[PDB]
């Protein structure tokens, strides 16, 4: 297994943790069916719900089914009917489901033979959801129960406060819309301009920043549709300005895509959820400080994926694992380390495991661009000339 | 099929029927008398030709693809008025996008159609200029400011003494000011500095003791003043439609049905309503627009499927 | 064509003669990674130099 | 002794000498009072000795704290509709029924017939028969402290069961009447020969000027009943064990628990007042009533088919009918605002 041969002999690798909207159930089912760690996951969930004994009523206000994930895994393995997509993508069952997926993936690869305490990763990349998971792996394998109960509180409080406000999905239109192919500073400018008029009541805000040409916007769904109409009008203005043979440099034409989350995150409008989590934490047996901190980090305080991964590259990891559900984090990190010469590797995937384990199947890292920077040569008559590949 | 506390709008000549019908502040005998006197008094305040002609026509102008808007049209009219040397005025703010009404003298009218037709052959065919059918008096302009005083005298003759202000407070939208009729110092000051109103200055002086003393009297005086001055003041019907269509949050009267009571051979106000709805400032507002003759079945709720 | 080397002349819109409307930085910001993903493409550039 | 939900219910049997040869055991009426008052506690509030609210000369009163965001997470549990619709912005009249449950259960706990009391013989045979709401134009939107007062009338026993009518009124802090609810309860077992009076149509808000305009369809909405009733139980307030517990459903003589009448009530109100953007005004209810007909097990696909009935000074009269397969489970009527 030449890849983990190099990594256990010691090469700088970072580990990244995935985000939200990723259909965690089928990849967790495949990972459990491949490894067989169901007993450890069962005792994990058992002592977690034992710790969550007093607040079962306030917890079950939100959840329609009740969050028994491992029997759902057994059902999907034995080809039984599965809970539906809405009841899976709601926050109170998603945000613990992805955490259980990531913890099971780490323990799965540790059983497979890559020990993170034997060889520490260089950098710790945490996306939107993965802040609690990267706290769980920054500490040892000994606070997983408290962080699992904490995330299971976080999801219920998020769905509750978002239904009390208007930041939940109404029909099919979701609370998050991803803007690609646009300048983020310009998007901030015309979000402020779209805020300044009277006829809107709640301004939609910019929350995250995936690449250098992609953000998402979190807010009320009809506000998002109105902002899309506004940007479409400006796009048609500049397109007519091109077609009538004026400047013709570029065209402001961003692309909007819906995000498959149920609930808007990372807005300041969820300011009551941190107090709800504090009250439920002091009613339960766990602490309040790290609870309130992680609630701030996942509900209100925004994230910046670009300078996160450049902090990773300044730490100097020449490889990057990700452990999150699916391959959304690979397909989101590829355009941002596109020109740096760092190789991504997926976990929790059969293709990721065969690329991570087979000697003849390792990913092909493209070349950096400082290599394409030109050079100087001296001809044998003493002249000094430039050498490029042309 | 007639709701009770619905508000009262209308065009500036059907405004009298908007007072009389849906509020009942007066009755139809005094309504028809007032209407015939204002027609016969409008007819004889312009020195015209003895063969019926005049030096005053108006025209529907269409700022479509010729790059005009709210910040550009009155400056455009003032600029062509200074270029021609004539009186050119806006009279009817009909539609936000593509329907304005310009009243003036005939020389300024041919200057208007000259500039409109040359910008038309610049930007593409639109038929952006249509002169008015038949009528020949510059309505709602500055040159009608003697008949307003004589009409004030006839209005004080016709309209009854005791007025109920709560029958129009929060229910009436005039046309010279597009805001709700409300007993406000800002409201009386706004009509006062929009048009000079010589019996209103005593109310502009003091109203706190006069709210204590003369509520019906003061509302009556500001009502007859604001009802007399719309004979010579232009309408603000675009801002009335915005005040009717912008919702309750982000303050403005948010309404649900917009039913206009006119015949089905020419539903003009319903056409303006549907055009303002399909204007791209808003495409999600569900404001059901009815004609009282096209949509009679769904108005009286006697339709099947 | 994998083995043979291919040469590009990305010409912008500020060139003389006939007048493309595209801009040079926009063109090769769209396509620079796809140019460097192959190993046999040499990329000369021109227009407004 | 049966563990119903956390707590125990004791039923005491007495055996006379009649039971030697084919005699049935007898259950004394005071033992059945004790058993039904402790299950009344399990339905409403913590313990049966003096935690349910006190009964006055005729009434039972409460003062509760009202918050508007509880209406939002009420609608988040109730309205689980399809794709194209959207919940309303104004509050629905089935949100005041939440904080007034201990008043109406305390009214049941002392309601009597003509010389006899239905607290005992039918609390496990209790069915919410029909519901009716009448709102005054006020409806709070600030966090406030309001009060409710419920009166239980003298119960009769008609040809389907013993009907206990109960009327509650809710008033704010300023003494202004907010709304008025009237609902009947069917004790299903024992009956008599008395005529069952029909309830008031559309909550009593028909202004006696109504014309039978022909029917026009408005909307057809399919809603599936949820699997477990504890979320709606904690949201609404009634912890009536017949909807959640298996042992209490078997003790009442049902195969499996039943969903809440107020659940499909609120589902019908949201199917009325939902929006889908096209050219119709929103719906704001004024008077409302709903008649329950059959039992609905959890996990049944209800469908509402809402139509137009009448007109009343610009406001229209609108009914719904809910079906599970090919029968009716409710029939409801409404007068919404103009």
């Amino acid at each position: 297994h030449a890849l983990v041969d190099r990594l256990m002999a010691g090469e700088p690798y970072a580990v990244a943790f995935g985000g939200q909207g990723s259909a965690w159930l089928e990849t967790l089912e495949e990972l459990v069916s491949a490894t067989g760690i169901e007993t450890e996951l069962a005792t994990l969930v058992g002592e977690a719900e034992l710790l969550l004994d007093p607040v079962t009523d306030e917890l079950i206000v939100v959840r329609p089914i009740g969050f028994e994930p491992l029997q759902w895994v057994r059902a999907l393995a034995a080809e039984d009917p599965v809970p539906s997509d809405k009841h899976l993508t709601s926050a109170a069952v998603s945000v613990p489901g992805v955490l259980l997926t990531q913890i099971a993936a780490t323990r799965a690869l540790a059983r497979q033979g890559m020990d993170l305490v034997a060889t520490p990763p260089v950098a710790m990349a945490g996306h939107s959801q993965g802040v609690l998971a990267v706290e769980a792996l920054k500490a040892g394998g000994a606070r997983d129960v408290e962080l699992f109960a904490l995330a299971q509180l976080i999801g219920a409080a998020g769905t509750l406060v978002a239904r009390r406000r208007g930041i939940s999905v109404l029909g099919d239109r979701p609370p998050m819309v991803s803007v690609t192919n646009a300048d983020p500073e310009r998007i901030g400018r015309l979000l402020d301009e779209f805020a300044q008029d009277v006829r809107t009541v709640l301004p939609p805000v910019l929350s995250i920043r995936n690449g250098r040409r992609a953000v998402v916007i979190t807010g009320t769904p009809e506000q998002l549709s109105r902002f899309e109409l506004y940007c479409r009008q400006i796009s048609e203005k500049e397109e007519a300005d091109r077609k009538n043979k004026v400047r013709g440099g570029d065209v402001f034409s961003p692309v909007f895509e819906p995000v498959q989350v149920e609930v808007g995150f990372h807005t300041p409008r969820l300011s009551d959820g941190i107090d709800i989590v504090a009250g439920w934490a002091e009613k339960a047996g766990l602490d309040v400080a790290l609870a309130r901190e992680l609630a701030d980090a996942i509900l209100i305080r925004k994230v910046d994926w670009v300078d996160e991964i450049t902090r990773v590259h300044a730490a100097g990891a020449r490889w990057i694992l990700d452990l999150g559900p699916g391959d959304i984090l690979t397909r989101l990190t590829a355009p941002v380390i596109r020109g740096l010469g760092i190789g991504i590797v997926p976990a929790a995937t059969r293709g990721g495991q065969r690329n991570l384990f087979t000697v003849g199947a390792t990913p092909e890292v493209a070349r950096a661009w400082s290599s394409y920077a030109p050079t100087v040569v001296r001809l044998p008559d003493g002249r000094v000339k430039l050498s490029t590949k042309f | 099929a007639f709701v009770e506390g619905a508000i009262a709008c209308g065009h500036s000549v059907g405004e009298y029927t908007a007072l009389a019908c849906v509020t009942g502040i007066y009755q139809l005998e005094a309504l028809l008398e007032m209407v015939f006197h204002r027609g016969s008094k409008m007819h004889d305040i312009v020195p015209r030709d003895e063969l019926g002609r005049s030096n005053y026509r108006l025209a529907a102008i269409r700022p479509s693809q010729i790059d005009l808007d709210d910040a550009d049209v009155p400056a455009f009219v003032a600029g062509i008025a200074e270029s021609t040397g004539e009186f050119l005025e806006i009279v009817n703010f009909n539609l936000r996008g593509s329907q304005y009404a310009i009243a003036g003298t005939v020389r300024g009218l041919e200057a208007l159609e000259a500039e409109v037709e040359r910008r038309r052959e610049l930007t593409g065919g639109r038929r952006s200029f249509i002169l008015v059918p038949g009528i020949d008096v510059p309505f709602h302009s500055r040159v009608l400011r003697v008949g307003v005083a004589e009409f004030r005298r006839s209005l004080d003759r016709v309209m009854p003494r005791d007025a109920d202000p709560d029958l129009i407070i929060g229910r009436y939208i005039p046309n010279l000011v597009p805001r709700l009729f409300t007993l406000d110092r800002d409201f009386i000051q706004e009509i006062r500095d929009l048009v000079p109103a010589e019996p209103l200055d005593e109310i502009l002086a003091d109203y706190d003791t006069w709210l204590r003393e003369r509520p019906r009297e003061m509302a009556r005086t500001v009502f007859i003043e604001l009802l007399a001055w719309q004979f010579a003041s232009p309408v603000r019907w675009i801002e009335t439609q915005d005040l009717l269509f912008i919702e309750e949050a982000a303050g403005g009267l948010g309404v649900e049905r917009f039913v206009e009571i006119g015949v089905k051979s020419s539903p003009t106000v319903a056409g303006l309503a549907t055009n303002t709805l399909k204007l791209p400032e808003y495409a999600h507002s569900t404001v059901e627009v009815l004609n009282a003759e096209r949509d009679a079945a769904v108005l009286f709720a006697t339709d099947t499927d | 064509v994998p083995t043979k080397p291919v040469i590009m002349h990305v010409e912008g819109g500020r060139a003389g003669g006939h007048h493309s409307w595209e801009d040079l930085d926009d063109l090769l910001l769209a396509t620079y990674s796809e140019l460097r993903s192959r190993a046999n493409i040499t990329v000369c550039v021109g227009g407004g130099i | 002794s049966v563990p119903v939900s956390g707590t125990w219910v004791d039923i005491r049997f007495t055996l006379p000498a009649n039971t030697v040869d084919g005699g049935t055991p007898v259950i004394a009426t005071e033992d059945a009072t004790s058993a039904m008052r402790t299950v009344l506690a399990i339905a409403a509030g913590v313990d049966s000795p003096e935690f349910l609210p006190a009964v006055a000369n005729g009434t039972a009163t409460l003062t509760v704290d009202w918050h508007p965001e509880r209406v939002a997470d009420h609608t988040g549990v109730t309205a689980t509709f399809g794709e194209p619709l959207a919940p309303s912005l104004t509050n629905v009249p089935d949100a005041l029924v939440g904080p007034c449950w201990p008043a109406v259960f305390a009214a049941i706990g002392s309601a009597v017939t003509d010389t006899g009391e239905p607290v005992v013989e039918g609390l496990l045979s209790l069915v919410h028969l029909d519901h009716a709401a009448r709102v005054v134009g006020q409806l709070p939107t600030v966090p406030a402290q309001l009060t409710v007062t419920a009166t239980a009338a003298n119960a009769t026993d008609t040809d389907m069961g013993r009907v206990v009518p109960v009327s509650v009124v809710v008033t704010g802090a300023d003494g202004a009447v907010i709304a008025t609810l009237e609902e009947r309860f069917a004790i299903l077992g024992r009956t008599g020969s008395a005529e069952l009076a029909d309830p008031a149509r559309a909550g009593g808000a028909v202004s006696a000027n109504a014309t039978d305009t022909p029917r026009r369809r408005r909307r057809d909405v399919t809603i599936t009943a949820p699997v477990d009733m504890r979320p709606f139980a904690v949201v609404s307030g009634d912890h009536n064990p017949i909807h959640t517990d298996r042992a209490a459903a078997l003790l009442a003589g049902l195969e499996s628990p039943i969903v809440h009448g107020m659940w499909l009530s609120a589902a019908a109100q949201h199917a009325v007042t939902a929006t889908d953007g096209q050219a119709r005004p929103p719906a704001r209810l004024v008077g409302w009533t709903a008649r329950f007909l059959g039992m609905v097990r959890p996990g049944d696909e209800v469908d509402f088919r809402v139509e137009r009935v009448g007109i009343d000074q610009g406001a229209e009269i609108v009914d719904v009918a809910a079906r599970v397969g090919s029968d009716l489970v409710m029939s409801a009527s409404a007068r919404l605002a103009a």
